[PDB]
């Protein structure tokens, strides 16, 4: 069996919060449960083990305990300049090994929407003389993330491969994301309008840029 | 057992059985060989018929023994800096345990009524627990490689015993003799026979 | 307790990839050392421990020629020897620092890992480092910017006026395409009444390559 | 299929603590889940209702939330003077019904031995005068309890239908039991000396009182 773990967590701060590890009955109880948590961009680091000791270097913030078939881990408050998923992990007689869980998000409880504004980036003369055309449109000064942005051609839309890249947090408390499409200089000059659209789940622009200036 | 006494000096060797030396004297036939490792706190209590930590959950002694423990300090070979846990010992048995025989089990223990099938209850604890060998601890805290020997009677003709002083040889004097099992008197000669190989 | 190394090359699949950590400051003689990868949406995976004492290293069930482990006291650093990486196989390499000793298959319920410092990171990969060819890109207040192409592998840095500009310059995610090719994409943002008169450069560095393109961006003609 | 729960928890004051409901797809999830709480001595009432709202009449202390198939109620610290089970209630879709959990026990963390004092109430004559033969023997002044008491002639054990009521809570911090045992006259006086011994974990003592006096 395989140790399965939420996906994510809300918590308003100033509050406490805990996280279930839902398990078996060779792998709860009979042996001792781990919590693992790792900061974005840095290493992991043990959060509890044994389920009753505290390691040292933490002070008395977090609480971990086990009952029967599900582990908890009580984070009594959460501060919103630190965000941590926490592993689960456990060991099984059969398997004879170690087995780890999926992991939680953890997120603070809302903020009004922004104004997106989105770019064309059409090819210069230079990327058309190698035989190749790509194009690339940019959104960003949206808040929140979660956007899927699409090709259109202002007749009908084109699929031939277009791909999407995931929301970005930046500096200034907003996000940013790109999308990517590369094609043949035939069908480049087929059509003399090329626009992408953003999906703001409510806001929704056009950014009309002709391929010639 | 020459060459048993050249394993460092040992630690408790009370017996009450026969000695070392008419172990040479006396041919076997059936001796057990069984070791372990326990703390230095909890040997004092192997003995036949004592009351201890250790003396009804992992090994007991019957009356009739014919033998004794040999145990010696063990801190440069079991001992790390960090942890070692791979030696365990067990303290949670429903019912008694019976002299010389071995158990193994992984199932927990239940003290009470409350029903455990693999679950950790405040009732039920696990009956496996682990020590730990720091050089930090001082001699009451080190393990102890505890080896213990029982000789067996009326199984067999007897099969084993170490040496029995093998001497030089001497020619042309009226002297002793004995062979192997055929002892008698007479002159060593050189034969022309032919003997089989049998 | 300190886990210092470098990070991994990037290796083809059917190769051998090699990652280890200094140890310092104990003796390498009681810490069995762990290998683990941080698989991205998942949990993570076990295939054995290292023991540097006797020959006792055992495997996991799935995992029974994959890694191969190899020891060493006069360093006192564990060895990797990889064989046929996959496509499962994009995660960061840790070097799990666990604490105490176990050999037999009841103990090991009682250790937790000790510390995380500085991992590597060792991927499959179908393309490779290649030299980069890229091209300046036309712009559309304005906005303008150059996108990099035909580079292995990630990452690279965008610098804007020779690096005397660092507002509004954001490495946006690159994405991955079909021929194992990246695209980092990087904007600056000016006021319309200069896009053709003030000459605007971007400086692209590529590491393993030893290459540095110097693009200037123009209109499209 | 039936919720479970653990069937205890111990935590101590000071720190939050969770209680955990491990369930399945079809009950947990899809369907609310709903947390009993109830008084000893007296009668129920709801902690949280729709995982999300709390009731009127509760002060910003408790929390609860489901996170797929384990449901989890955070307990912010815990007092000493209010020690309530907790309930945990689904619904499923293929025994059309309310399905309940088992509850938990939670509890405060040690306090020192004491002496257990017992005592032994030989029948008078009036019991004997109705062909019967009853003899009952109370233990009290203990701390803490799960005692087990056995009768004992000072020569065998006698099992004629054995019986020991649960420990009971008085209200001087303290603990107490009975035993009850009930035989025929003439095995009554087959013997000359009847007592019984208590299990303080520990602590054992004989109270041997004759049948004369």
């Amino acid at each position: 069996p395989v140790l399965t773990q939420p996906p994510s967590a809300s918590g308003p701060p100033g509050q406490s919060v805990s996280i279930s590890c839902s398990g078996s009955r060779s792998n709860i109880g009979t042996n001792f449960v781990y919590w693992y948590q790792q900061l974005p961009g840095a290493a992991p680091k043990l959060l509890i083990y044994k389920n009753d000791q505290r390691p040292s270097g933490v002070p008395e913030r977090f609480f971990g305990s086990k009952s029967g078939t599900s582990a908890s881990l009580a984070i009594s408050g959460l501060r919103s300049e630190d965000e941590v998923d926490y592993y689960c992990a456990a060991w099984d007689d059969s398997l004879s090994g170690h087995v780890f869980g999926a992991g939680t998000k953890v997120t603070v409880l809302g903020q009004p929407k922004a104004a997106p504004s989105v770019t064309l980036f059409p090819p210069s003369s230079e990327e058309l003389q190698a035989n190749k055309a790509t194009l690339v449109c940019l959104i960003s000064d949206f808040y929140p993330g979660a956007v899927t942005v699409a090709w259109k051609a202002d007749s009908s839309p084109v699929k031939a491969g277009v791909e999407t890249t995931t929301p970005s947090k930046q500096s200034n408390n907003k996000y940013a994301a790109s999308s990517y499409l590369s094609l043949t200089p035939e069908q480049w000059k087929s059509h003399r309008s090329y626009s992408c659209q953003v999906t703001h789940e409510g806001s929704t622009v056009e950014k009309t840029v002709a391929p010639t200036e | 057992y020459s060459v048993l006494y050249n394993f460092a000096p040992f630690f408790a060797f009370k017996c009450y059985g026969v000695s070392p030396t008419k172990l040479n004297d006396l041919c076997f036939t059936n001796v057990y060989a069984d070791s372990f490792v326990i703390r230095g706190n909890e040997v004092s209590q192997i003995a036949p018929g004592q009351t201890g930590n250790i003396a009804d959950y992992n090994y007991k002694l019957p009356d009739d023994f014919t033998g004794c423990v040999i145990a010696w300090n063990s801190n440069k070979l079991d001992s790390k800096v960090g942890g070692n846990y791979n030696y365990l010992y067990r303290l949670f048995r429903k019912s008694n345990l019976k002299p010389f025989e071995r158990d193994i089990s992984t199932e927990i223990y239940q003290a009470g009524n409350k029903p455990c099938n693999g679950v950790a209850g405040f009732n039920c604890y696990f009956p496996l627990r682990s020590y730990g060998f720091r050089p930090t601890y001082g001699v009451g805290h080190q393990p102890y490689r505890v080896v213990v020997l029982s000789f067996e009677l009326l199984h067999a003709p007897a099969t084993v015993c170490g040496p029995k002083k093998s001497t030089n040889l001497v020619k042309n004097k009226c002297v002793n003799f004995n062979f192997n099992g055929l002892t008698g008197t007479g002159v060593l000669t050189e034969s022309n026979k032919k003997f089989l190989p049998f | 307790v300190q886990l210092v190394q470098s990070g991994a090359e990037v290796k083809k699949p059917g190769a051998s990839v090699k990652v280890s950590c200094k140890a310092s400051g104990y003796i390498f003689s009681d810490y069995n050392i762990h290998w683990v990868r941080q698989a991205p949406g998942q949990g993570l995976e076990w295939m054995g421990w290292i023991s540097p004492d006797s020959d006792d290293t055992n495997y996991a069930q799935s995992f029974q020629g994959r890694v191969t482990m190899t020891r060493d006291t006069s360093i006192t650093t564990v060895y990797m020897e990889l064989s046929s990486l996959r496509s499962d196989d994009t995660a960061v390499y840790f070097c799990a620092r666990s604490v105490g000793y176990c050999s037999l298959n009841s103990c090991q319920r009682w250790m937790w890992f000790d510390t995380w410092g500085q991992g590597a990171l060792v991927t499959v990969s179908s393309a490779s480092t290649k030299g980069p060819s890229v091209f300046p890109l036309a712009p559309s207040t304005a906005a303008l910017g150059c996108l990099v192409k035909d580079y292995f592998p990630e990452p690279v840095t965008v610098s804007w006026n020779s690096g005397a500009l660092t507002s509004g310059v954001h490495t946006f995610p690159a994405v991955l395409q079909s021929s194992g090719l990246y695209s980092l994409s990087s904007v600056v943002t000016v006021p319309s009444s200069s896009l053709g008169t003030q000459t605007y450069i971007c400086n692209v560095n590529h590491k393993p390559s030893n290459t540095k393109v110097d693009k200037k961006v123009e209109p499209k003609s």
